[PDB]
């Protein structure tokens, strides 16, 4: 036992591991301590992947990085290389032409969209959804809480319920449950009435079909999805009206913003009002566990200048908040040697010496695969992983050596505490969570006939229910934005701009002799950045610190736990041996292994 | 009649293909998922997790030997002891053995299956080594791409369930029926190469006209896909139509043939 960041570790309970952690992307082992009434005490991430993108880059082509670091991840598909051509950009002194910054501003609110959506209905939602007592469901008491979560939704009809039920039915019946086979179906850690099921079904299979049009924006503008393409110094796609014969016409321009509309409808009407009923329920039975770090420390770089190079403008302006005082935003400087570091003290990497962490334009990534002399089993058959010693292949980044949690709930904090200071470009986030507080307390309470409670906003949002309801909010934030660049392209493009690519210093020739650079993204998960130094006209070093890098970071080197870890501790299990809870709260955090390990 | 099982391993990836996938208009991965296949097994979208995950594959592997397919997206590392991907605490690649041992097919979903791509680009940190040299006894049809084309994907299942067979394939294991044609073939801006007209620079007059992309390193003419025809996202577009040159995404060993910007030699 020991005790670190207020909360008392104690790994003398029942041990219980999930591996694999399923409903992610990529390759984690959970493993935690139960005490006697099985409450959390204990809580081990193990990311359970490495590929080593950051030294397969050494020696190559900076103007290359960007579709090798794209390959990170497939989910988070282009932040990667946003980042890149942002660190390459920054590093040879690029300026972009307002065409490629706006091309890319939508790309980027595409992929939150996409992203987050796919997230909450596709990996999330079986955690708060019994898919087997959706079977239970009347059709018209399903129209009826359809019509009361979302009037506007055009399809609430008992018929398409019924419709819907029927297809589950069939397809549970055949003895084949596919996705659903061996699920904790019944699970008393499930609460929703057989409607709420129903319902949040029947928006799985709506958004699995949406989802592919919301992508076709990258399309556009990137010719394919997953895995767009980006280029140093502006956009490839370039643009001519009068024109079928270039990439970007008024046409391509007008599919766009067909496709941007449809987002809207689907954000406002379908993923923030599910996010709020199944909130509100779970907020009524209790739940409010999983908080974590983000009740104390929470970090995002800033992102979506509504000027192109004024951070000031940032539409999620960021910096860091410390010891869960919202009144102090400190600035944040990934350029600062003192700031981002990483330890590798508990992770599967050598440094010189472990008991400093690196800044990434000192990054080293050296594997060192070896487990601690209290392990349960072998090197190649692991029963205990030994979290006194190195247990994953994430690297441990710190900020001033604090332990950070980031993401939409970390932005939409940081946005509601500057929206306080007096920050007019946050007004819109500070009142999406206004109304959502109002929703959660008092209207869907009054709508379904429960009582109306009085949590504030410091109080709902560090739980997994906050975490969960940020990320909806920034997916609506995200498309409303887009939805204003669009028309500022257009604007522009008609106004008689039509440039998409500065190649002044394309050419390496042009090049200094040697150079550094840093871009960071507010990608879906959290905080981005990738960290170059170039030097006769090649990759000398490149580091990235990911998203779920900090999130799912091991111990540091004075044993604080990231925000996995912390966002478990002192939940109670209805079942030790059904990671019901386990999943619900990690999922919270939308885990993304490759990009943790790249 | 049973819809045949699936079970679908994630090894070292990006789970770009696991995405692409989900994009596939004709036919929609809902109707596959529900009325075609039975995907027993799948780290991406399951419900079961750890212990009640592991105990999907014995249970199908035992009620439908010799008569699932194994789908492989990502591949085995065989530096650190196999531990640079580890699934139930031992190395992916004895999961990927142990129920390769029973399939009726294996595809090898994407690059990364297929050949190495990223990973496997030098100097290869983890061994990453595709699944047809750690798999030598069984049928494999590989369907290369980073990722391949939605469409592809569901095409290729769309063939085994009806047929019960693998499609014919060319010598490198690619189904004929979507990689006999190389980019360049019907590409849209092939009568700019036969004419001489190509871009030099980014966002130069002749990229405004959509001129060949050949001498901004277009790796088109030695690349074999769909993309010029079938096109991407239910055929919106492919990378030449957007603006940027082929990278080669669906032959072996793209990453290391050089800059994506460098053209090809001998025109
Ligand atoms: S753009 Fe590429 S594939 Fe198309 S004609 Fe030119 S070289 Fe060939
Ligand atoms: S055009 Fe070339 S790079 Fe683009 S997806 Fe097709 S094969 Fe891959
Ligand atoms: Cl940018
Ligand atoms: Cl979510
Ligand atoms: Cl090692
Ligand atoms: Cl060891
Ligand atoms: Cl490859
Ligand atoms: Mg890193
Ligand atoms: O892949």
């Amino acid at each position: 036992a020991y005790a670190t960041q207020g909360f008392n570790l104690d790994d003398r309970g029942r041990r219980i591991v999930v591996d694999p952690v399923t409903r992610i992307e990529g390759h984690m082992r959970c493993e935690v301590n139960v005490d006697a009434n099985n409450v959390i005490r204990n809580a081990v991430s193990t990311g359970t992947m490495w590929r080593g993108l950051e030294v397969i880059l050494k020696g190559r082509d900076p103007r290359d990085a960007w579709a090798f670091v794209e390959r990170i991840c497939g989910v988070c598909t282009g932040c990667h290389a946003l980042a890149s051509v942002r660190a390459v950009e920054n590093a040879l002194d690029i300026r972009i032409p307002k065409n490629a910054h706006l091309i890319r501003e939508i790309m980027a609110k595409t992929l939150q969209v996409h992203d987050h959506a796919v997230h909450f209905y596709h990996l999330h939602a079986l955690d708060w959804v019994d898919v087997m007592s959706a079977l239970k469901a009347d059709p018209k008491r399903t129209s009826e809480l359809q019509q009361l979560v979302s009037p506007a939704h055009p399809l609430s009809s008992a018929g398409y319920f019924r419709d819907i039920q029927n297809r589950l039915k069939r397809f549970v019946e055949s003895g084949q449950l596919g996705p659903f086979m061996n699920g904790y179906w019944g699970s008393k850690a499930y609460v929703l009435p057989p409607e709420a099921n129903l319902m949040a079904v029947t928006h799985y299979l709506e958004a699995l079909d949406l989802q592919k049009e919301w992508v076709k924006i990258h399309t556009i503008f990137g010719g394919k999805n997953p895995h767009p393409n980006y280029l140093v110094g502006g956009v490839p796609c370039a643009i001519n009206l009068d024109a079928a014969s270039a990439p970007v016409n008024m046409e391509r321009l007008s599919f766009v913003k067909a496709r941007i509309d449809e987002i809207i409808e689907f954000n406002k009407n379908v993923y923030v009002p599910d996010v709020l009923a199944i909130g509100t329920l779970y907020k009524q039975a209790g739940w409010l566990y999983g908080g974590g770090l983000a009740a104390t420390n929470v970090l995002d770089y800033g992102e979506y200048p509504n000027v192109a190079y004024n951070k000031s403008t940032d539409q999620l302006p960021g910096g860091a908040i410390l010891n869960g005082n919202w009144d102090e935003v400190f600035p944040v400087d990934p350029r600062d040697s003192q700031q981002v570091q990483e330890f590798v003290s508990h992770s599967w990497y050598k440094y010189a010496d472990e008991s400093v962490g690196l800044h990434p334009w000192d990054g080293v990534t050296e594997p060192n695969y070896v487990l601690g002399a209290n392990t349960k089993g072998t090197r190649t058959r692991i029963e205990q992983i030994d979290e006194s010693a190195k247990y994953s292949w994430i690297k441990s980044p710190r900020w001033r050596g604090h332990a950070m949690e980031v993401g939409p709930l970390s932005r939409y904090i940081l946005a509601y505490a500057h929206a306080r200071s007096g920050n007019k470009y946050a007004e819109r986030p500070k009142e999406q969570l206004e109304y959502s507080a109002q929703m959660i307390n008092s209207a869907i309470p009054k709508a379904l006939g429960l009582p109306e409670t009085q949590y504030t906003l410091k109080q709902l949002l560090p739980s997994t229910i906050g975490r969960t309801l940020a990320r909806a909010l920034e997916s609506q934030y995200c498309g409303e934005m887009m939805h204003s660049d669009w028309h500022d392209l257009v604007a522009n493009i008609r106004a008689g701009d039509t440039a998409t690519a500065n190649v002044d210093k394309w050419d390496p020739a042009t090049w200094p002799l040697q150079a550094k650079g840093v871009g960071t993204v507010a990608a879906p998960r959290g905080a981005l950045g990738h960290w170059i130094r170039i030097k006769d006209g090649r990759i000398e070093n490149y580091q990235c610190v990911v998203p779920t890098t900090w999130n799912g970071s091991p111990r540091d080197y004075k044993g604080q736990i990231g925000a996995f870890e912390a966002s478990l501790m002192n939940t109670p299990m209805v079942n030790p041996e059904q990671p019901v809870e386990i999943l619900r709260t990690l999922h919270s955090f939308d885990p993304c292994l490759a990009c943790s390990t790249h | 009649k049973p819809r045949t099982p699936v079970l679908w391993l994630h090894g070292l990836e990006c789970t770009c293909c696991s995405e692409s996938f989900i994009r596939s208009a004709h036919p929609l991965a809902k109707d596959v998922v529900l009325s075609m296949i039975s995907l027993d097994y799948d780290d991406t979208l399951m419900a079961a997790a750890g212990h009640q995950a592991e105990a999907i594959l014995e249970e199908i592997m035992t009620k439908y030997k010799g008569n699932y397919i194994l789908a492989v997206e990502g591949n085995p590392p065989l530096n650190q002891d196999g531990m640079s991907c580890i699934i139930g605490g031992r190395p992916f690649i004895e999961q990927l053995k142990y129920v390769a041992k029973d399939a009726k097919a294996i595809i090898s979903w994407g690059s990364c299956a297929s050949w190495g791509c990223v990973q496997a680009a030098k100097p290869n940190p983890t061994q990453a080594t595709p699944v047809h040299k750690v798999i030598t006894d069984k049928p494999i049809i590989k369907v290369p791409g980073c990722p391949p084309i939605a469409e592809v994907m569901t095409g290729v299942i769309t063939y085994m369930l009806t047929f019960d067979r693998i499609p014919e394939l060319d010598r490198q294991g690619r189904p004929k029926m979507f990689y006999s044609q190389r980019i360049h073939d019907k590409c849209y801006r092939r009568p700019h190469f036969d004419a001489g007209q190509f871009v030099e620079e980014w966002d130069d007059e002749s990229a405004r006209k959509g001129f060949c992309l050949y001498k901004m390193g277009c790796k088109g003419p030695t690349t074999y896909n769909a993309c010029s025809t079938t096109r991407w996202n239910e055929g919106t577009s492919f990378c030449i139509q957007s603006g940027h040159g082929c990278i080669g995404c669906s032959e072996d060993g793209f990453w290391d043939k050089g800059s994506f910007y460098d053209r090809l030699t001998g025109i």
